[PDB]
């Protein structure tokens, strides 16, 4: 569990920092704190993970 | 023109937006032009190669 960036739907897709957590095999990021948290990914098993040399 | 927008500025009134709205009508003011002009000179080829 920790902080990330992440880009949000601001038009030039601006970045921003949020809380995620790894768990039973799902990638959730949180919303505010005790507020329940959304789905990144629906299973990181199914997943590449891009190091992405081009941004 | 802008590449690929988003909601949040668009709905919290942003000038951004505002300036961004303004510049695409713009570019499909000269589009239209490019287009009638490409339309009549790709007509006078047709013709002149007939």
């Amino acid at each position: 569990e920790g902080h990330l960036f992440k880009r949000a739907s601001n038009a030039f897709k601006t970045w921003s920092r949020r809380w995620f957590t790894i768990q039973s095999n799902q990638l959730v990021y949180q919303k505010k704190y005790k507020d329940p948290v959304t789905v990144v990914v629906d299973d990181l098993r199914l997943c590449t993970v891009k190091l992405c040399p081009d941004s | 023109m802008t590449v690929k927008l988003d909601f949040e500025e668009c709905l919290k009134d942003s000038p951004r937006f505002r300036a961004s709205i303004e510049l695409v009508e713009a570019e499909v003011s000269e589009l239209e032009t490019r287009l009638e002009k490409l339309l009549k000179l790709g007509t006078g080829l047709l013709e002149s190669g007939r």
